[PDB]
């Protein structure tokens, strides 16, 4: 839901140049226990409703893992790097899922970013980080109904400077 | 076109480790504060045999 | 099309005993260059007749690359392992783009294979080896027609034996 | 079974492919025919929505 | 060089814990091009100076790529997710080369910290990140002769805070 | 150890070439639970006698695998898929450990193995399989003293063969 | 070479491992003979420093 | 046993792609700022055939 994304330091906003087209996404997310998550999603906008229109594939998880189990606990907050391939974007990151006895599932994630305006039509970000905070606020009904929040930052390396003027 | 208080809408269909699935969403966020919450409702092969976690950077 | 295997040395076969309900079978395949083509498929069997239905997302494949420039070439043959994992069968293999002007592109198959039948009323084979000869032998048309032949065996390593009695 | 006369020489199969491959949407349909117990057979697809496809069709030949 | 990190946020500090003694790292970094780069690295402390005795393999580095052609540009800021397995640190991240071309070529770390202190004499930090800042400040010398700066914090996600009370 | 491979239906042998000079290789296998097993080889002729010299970095091993453990089992027979690139050979296989309990634990090893003499003076061979049969058949001390043969074995795929002529 | 009579039969070798797994520091020599053309060997390998081995040999089966 | 400057020096050796190589290094930092530079002398193996870039992380 990259539309919403608080971008500082100047950063071009890929995402809402990229409307009343709108964008795609596709991503393939590989699990340390050998699990893939494969998703394709379409984001259009419907008057004054941002629309989404979501594809996904699953596939390998072991039967004894937390996934399956549905022994999970939560998501660390996660940093993305994103940069220009191909006239488009890519992004990675790695994920963290805590888990029951103290430990962390993680994973990677591999992403393309398609904007629905030509290229010519954008102006590219440089390669920058994008934090995510998600955090599921409740299972309203378990396996059926939940509530999610999340918060975005792009943003450059600020915590620890250049001496270079480098970004 | 963007506002500072937007909602929006989801459709998902998926299978997971041979379990199909679909799902509906509805939210609203503030796109330029980064912010944003949802309610995302499992209308077909529910309830869900897997962690909900691995759906959360789709929805 | 994992129905039409010949299997030797007394190797069961988990398809055939799938039927008549039949099977399913997913698969994330990792290409080097960073490619990912994920699927999940259904097997059964009306009356006479196998149908399959086939769900594909394939993502993050280079501009520049074999595969979205459409200059594959051709498979070489290949050989999956094959084994019990959470009483259902896992595979991965190892497949090679032969492409024109000689490089191999390679790619790696991660698949789980699920029979309709409980594994209760199944003889599940041992660890062995999958060889699959692919050829897209017709190109009728584009973009647009295509005619392809397999071949494969189901086998133990009997080129190099066992000093042991192991398969 | 007895002996090979009383297994099945050939079984036919017909499938059906959709998808998105680096954004592009395509559908598929297709007819074949196999030997099951020589493990051999062979199809014939035929894209009928998003053609001609825009990348090659061998990362498709192990989901047909 | 780990004991030159400025932990904020009262993230306890498992390299400088382990003093006198000092600790070790073990680590595999993938590249996405192929490559593989191993190292196994001791720090101790003589006297008034930190010694480090660092032993490294690598290989399957494309010939034609950036790497072996010595044709790579600048490393990207990165950022590590550190957390305790086993009783000892891992770390993982994903690093991002800059090359001509516009291109970058990704790789991923992989690595265990060990203190030579017992786990029951030391504090150890919840899941966290670690920021670095690498820089080529000169090459004195074509291949023989560097300078490298590094800049280092390990913080939490300041940016894109938890409504759940997390860090 | 791949001066000892008997090849069949004409494969050039890029090993036994080598001689009297000999060849290296360099290798990392990457294990489904996250270890990683680096090496770097040395194969010289003295006289009569093979002379190997190894270097070995191996790390993230879990505490709680199978590795660790010491309770592995034995591996299972394997083939490598073996070809020309960058006027070096690259294999890559998969091998599995048969645990104690019925699991398998895999592992996908990644090598170059690189002449002493110039590609010039070799004849490369095509793609092909190397089948590897590996039994540690005495284990005579620990920990300490082992036992173990290989048989192996270069060769085309001729149990599903072409119908086109392609080896 | 004509025939087999002309090749030799077996080749011996030895070998000397060093490494460190998981931080445990190891070292081993080793001895073998093998049959080149016929594609079969068998060596033993001792620990010399390191040892007992407190990780399974196996990881190092494909580097003596 | 830390202090608010602290120097170090290091040893490097490897093999890369079939190429040994070693270095010496000097270097010094502040470790509670968390700020450092070093100086990296290649002794045998050079130059360097390959990018340095990939041995920053080993220094
Ligand atoms: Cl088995
Ligand atoms: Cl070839």
């Amino acid at each position: 839901s990259k539309t919403f994304i608080k971008y500082v330091s100047g950063i071009p906003d890929y995402f809402k140049q990229s409307f009343p087209e709108g964008f795609t996404w596709e991503r393939t997310t590989t699990y340390e226990d050998g699990g893939f998550l494969t998703a394709h999603q379409d984001t259009s906008l419907d008057g004054d409703c941002l629309v989404y229109k979501v594809k996904i594939l699953g596939n390998n998880f072991p039967a004894d893992g937390p996934v399956m189990q549905n022994k999970a606990g939560r998501w660390e907050p996660s940093t993305e790097i994103v940069y220009e391939v191909d006239g488009v974007l890519r992004g990675q990151s790695l994920m963290a899922l805590k888990c029951p006895g103290g430990r962390h599932l993680t994973c990677h994630l591999h992403t393309t970013y398609r904007s629905k305006k030509p290229a010519s039509a954008l102006k590219m970000p440089g390669f920058h980080f994008e934090d995510h905070r998600i955090e599921i606020m409740e299972e309203v009904e378990k396996g059926k109904c939940y509530k999610q929040y999340e918060a975005a930052v792009g943003r450059y390396c600020d915590a620890a400077p250049s001496k270079l003027g480098h970004n | 076109f963007l506002k500072k208080t937007m909602p929006f809408k989801t459709t998902i269909e998926g299978t997971v480790n041979g379990h199909y699935f679909k799902c509906t969403g509805k939210g609203e966020g503030n796109p330029f504060e980064g912010t944003q919450e949802m309610k995302i409702e499992v209308i077909e092969g529910g309830p869900l045999p897997f962690a909900f976690h691995i759906l959360s950077t789709s929805c």
